[PDB]
RNA sequence: AUUCCGUUAACGAACGAGACCUCAGCCUGCUAACUAGCUAUGCGGAGGUAUCCCUUCGCGGCCAGCUUCUUAGAGGGACUACG
């Protein structure tokens, strides 16, 4: 079988986490910049390196990968994960409670709160 | 989201996701840490921390619903903490 | 006006890197390829086929990135991977010479407009210049030099002041004095690498492209950028129109031509597989005829396609 | 004698391994399904010549 | 080199290759690819030589992959 | 029809020649569109993959299993020798063209039901099963070889006669062939152990 | 493959495996070969129309050219790259 071991997979999830700027979907470049950027024993060790990363690369450009933590993914997350909507999803004009949460606000004395109606 | 608003706004950390045994006990780990003070969404799912806390000294706040287990926990806050 | 397709032509099995055209508008063009070979062409619009390959050679060891025709067009030179520069003869398929020096890949070659000086650009992270018997009278590997790979070079047009700009993998694009071979201004205004590098006819202009997918334009009297044009993708060819003063750009979505006077794109050329009957496909280069009335662009599908107007 | 063409490989049978179980379907009928036990390398898009097609075929192990 | 089966088929391998680069070099590319295309559709190793070799033999047996006869009385 | 001009030995024709048998058709490559050879010699690498074998050219097959025996264990040219010389004899014989004698002779005499051994710890217990038509053309090229080689030993007929009135006498269901009646006292045992 | 993905009161590691090194398989791309060869030429022998032309052999050219064939150094090449 062809599976990577820890070495290659380490080496290309670091590689890839430092270096992503300047990555491609080429094999060759991606050879090429490990070659710049790294320093490999060997030449098949690098060749190993540079095809998992090409295969890293584009797993990325579907989506989100677990254990590569990209600078560029987590900012654009937390960008479109702080914005808020127009309108709050929490609507206090109506509230329909059953009778027994009635009893309940009738005994804390909130008998009265507005928006609060029986079924 | 909750959780990491709360530490946000409050000041203080937040540990989303699972959490690493001997967080709290392991002094050699690289997690390693000794807060003053525990605040949990739900004992049940968070029965881990809250008997690691039990190792250390280490006071607990919980969500707690109508059938969450009280063990170690010191201040129970009755809530719904299932809905989003 | 609108660009439609004329044909295709089939001959190279890998990735198209380079084009080029006589400038007598002779039927004959060279293109390299990541086969490792030099293809001669011998276009002929009327039959199935827009053109069909006269000569193949295979000089090289390495994939050819670039190939660049001379003034006379008996002569052709290209560079490899395997950093060595050879110049082709057109009459019998032979090397004529060879060119030693570079350490690493050759990316960029250019013909000077006399046809004396050869400018070389390798990942080495160095320029030489070389002349036709094949010695590198200078070599730009100092501070001012770019500290990545040098992607583009190119000759400027005007014979007045002899200039060369090059770019780089280091988001710089540096401009250098060709009677004393210094700098003579930089530019860096780039977010990514920067893969192209283009000079307009006159020597008035010159379009960058790269990574950021931002097509900026730069004046080669002063070095100041006018504007720029956002591609969306990654840019890898800029040309610039003969005649017609437009901007070609080659990008992996597709090719996207744009007005320089009105700067809206003039025409968005998508390859279609279904009409002419690896999933990554797009253009990498791409090159105006003489009289600027017909396009070929290199295609990674080892195919040429033509663009007539 | 019948002719019944393979339309998939249920997997090898017998202690050894020795015959591979198949689903053919006769050529003369398209409706009828029968199991036989092959002796020999077979795939799909086989045709074996029956000769006897009552027979059901049963797990050999 | 070889033997006597080995050297006729490296022989029609040459020619077969000759022919071909004379007629890439010296003739229309066309027709190269067409001779070309012929000689494959026939047989890849009129043109793509045969990477088999002699295994080497190893001790414990007289072949490569033979061992000595094995008793146990 | 297809037309080759490739002629086996240069002396016959891969045309009119025709498969007969659903079955066992695509395991058999003895015609002008499945790549004809001029000899049952190619020196190809038919093992690397399964079914691959298939491809290889029956009568190269044939050739191969001729060479059965230690004595006569890579002596290649000798077997094409034989064969060459029993397809003259079964022209001349038949005056039919020998690639179709030597098709019908494999069709014939492959068997198409056998008995697999059952159970285990000491019991004969056997069951019917079929026959693949892969299986089926390797076991008839091998009780065709068989048969030749059992008549051509300590007789004065040549190899090449004995192969010739195998294949001859196996291209039509005479019974005289060793093939033919191997393969009935198979399937009788076969039927038998149903 | 205790190889990996993951699950996880475990987290981090150290051996083995892999990596590694030798030989073989591709390079008409690099360096260089009178202790390896090829090509053409000059002369000579034989044959064929016997001068000139063709075929085949033998001998020299360290100022005829070259490295396909041979040798051995540097490198390239495969990464399951692509569908
Ligand atoms: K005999
Ligand atoms: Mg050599």
């Amino acid at each position: 079988g062809r599976v990577r071991t820890k070495t290659v997979k380490k080496s290309s999830r670091q590689v890839i986490e430092r270096y992503y700027s300047k990555m491609t979907l080429d094999f060759h470049t991606n050879k090429k910049i490990l070659e710049e950027v790294a320093i490999i024993p060997s030449k098949r060790l690098r060749n190993k390196i540079a095809g998992f990363s090409t295969h890293l690369m584009k797993r990325i450009q579907k989506g989100p990968v677990r254990g590569i933590s990209l600078k560029l993914q987590e900012e654009e997350r937390e960008r479109r994960m702080d914005f808020v909507p127009d309108e709050s999803a929490i609507q206090t004009d109506r509230i329909e409670v059953d009778k027994e949460t009635i009893d309940l606000l009738a005994s804390l004395g909130m008998s009265e709160l507005p928006g609060v109606v029986l079924k | 989201r909750a959780v990491l608003k709360f530490a946000q706004y409050t000041g203080a950390n937040a540990i989303a996701g699972r959490h690493t045994p001997g967080t709290f006990t392991n002094q050699l780990q690289t997690s390693y840490s000794e807060p003053r003070l525990l605040i949990l969404t739900d004992p049940r799912t968070d029965h881990q921390p809250i008997k690691e806390a039990a190792l250390g000294n280490i006071p607990t706040i919980a969500f707690c619903d109508t059938d969450s287990p009280m063990r170690y926990v010191d201040i129970g806050i009755p809530a719904n903490n299932k809905g989003k | 006006e609108s660009l439609v397709l004329r044909g295709t032509m089939k001959a190279h099995t890998d990735w198209v890197t380079a084009i080029a055209t006589p400038i007598d508008n002779s039927d004959m063009i060279v293109t390299s390829s990541r086969d490792k070979s030099l293809i001669v062409w011998s276009l002929t619009k009327d039959g199935p086929q827009y053109g069909v390959p006269r000569r193949r050679l295979t000089g090289h060891g390495h994939f050819v990135q670039d190939v660049v025709l001379s003034s006379d067009g008996m002569f052709a030179l290209s560079g490899s991977w395997d950093g060595e520069l050879r110049l082709w003869d057109l009459q019998a398929g032979t090397t004529a010479r060879r060119f030693v020096g570079h350490t690493k890949d050759v990316l960029s070659v250019a013909f000077s407009v006399d046809n004396r000086q050869i400018v070389s650009a390798s990942r080495d992270k160095t320029i030489k210049l070389w002349n036709t018997l094949g010695e590198c009278k200078y070599t730009i590997q100092e501070g001012d030099s770019h500290s990545d790979w040098v992607s583009c070079v190119r000759f400027s047009p005007n014979t007045l002041q002899p200039t060369i700009v090059s770019g780089s993998w280091d988001r710089t694009v540096k401009i250098w004095n060709l009677t004393n071979c210094k700098l003579r201004s930089t530019l860096a205004g780039h977010a990514g690498y920067v893969n192209t590098v283009a000079v307009s006819p006159d020597g008035s202009l010159c379009a960058s492209g790269g990574k950021d997918g931002t097509i900026l334009l730069w004046d080669l009297a002063e070095g100041k950028k006018l504007y720029s044009l956002d591609a969306g993708s990654i840019i890898h060819a800029l040309c610039f129109s003969p005649n017609r003063y437009w901007l070609c750009a080659a990008t992996e979505t597709s090719i996207k031509i744009w007005d320089l006077e009105s700067k809206s794109i003039v025409v968005d050329l998508k390859v279609d597989l279904k009409q002419e009957s690896n999933k990554i496909m797009y253009c990498t280069c791409l090159s105006w005829s003489a009289d600027g009335s017909t396009l070929f662009s290199g295609y990674t599908d080892g195919l040429i396609r033509v663009w007539g107007i | 004698t019948k002719h019944a063409i393979v339309v998939k490989v249920m997997g090898r049978t017998g202690s050894r391994g020795q015959v591979t179980q198949v689903r053919v379907k006769f050529l003369d009928d398209q409706n009828r399904f029968i199991m036989r036990n092959v002796k020999g390398p077979v795939r799909e898009g086989d045709v074996l010549t029956l000769l006897e097609s009552e027979r059901e075929a049963r797990r050999l192990r | 080199g070889g033997g006597h089966t080995s050297q006729i088929y490296a022989i029609r391998q040459s020619i077969a290759k000759a022919l071909v680069a004379f007629y890439q070099k010296y003739v229309d590319e066309q027709q190269k690819k067409e001779i070309k295309d012929i000689l494959v559709r026939y047989d890849r190793t009129l043109l793509v030589a045969d990477p088999r070799r002699c295994e080497p033999k190893k001790f414990g047996g007289r072949g490569a992959r033979a061992r000595f006869q094995k008793s146990y009385r | 029809k297809v037309h080759s001009d490739v002629m086996l030995f240069n002396r016959w024709t891969y045309d009119d020649v025709q498969i007969n048998d659903i079955s066992v058709e695509d395991y058999i490559t003895a015609t002008a569109s499945k790549h004809p050879v001029y000899m049952p010699h190619t020196a190809g690498r038919y093992q690397a993959k399964r079914f691959r074998k298939a491809q290889c050219p029956i009568v190269e097959r044939l050739t191969n299993s001729l060479m059965m025996h230690g004595r006569n264990n890579g002596k290649k040219l000798m077997a094409v020798r034989i064969i060459k010389h029993a397809m003259e004899i079964i022209h001349l014989l038949t005056d039919q063209n020998p690639i179709q004698v030597i098709v019908d002779a494999v069709i014939n005499s492959g068997p198409r039901e056998d008995a697999t051994r059952i159970g285990s710890a000491g019991v004969v217990r056997r069951q019917a099963v079929d026959i693949s038509p892969l299986r089926r053309v390797n076991q008839a090229i091998y009780l065709l070889t068989t048969g030749a080689r059992e008549s051509a030993f300590r007789n004065i007929k040549t190899i090449a006669e004995c192969l010739a009135d195998e294949l001859i006498n196996a291209a039509k269901g005479s019974s005289n062939s060793y093939a033919i009646k191997k393969k009935d006292e198979i399937e009788r045992v076969a039927k038998a152990n149903r």
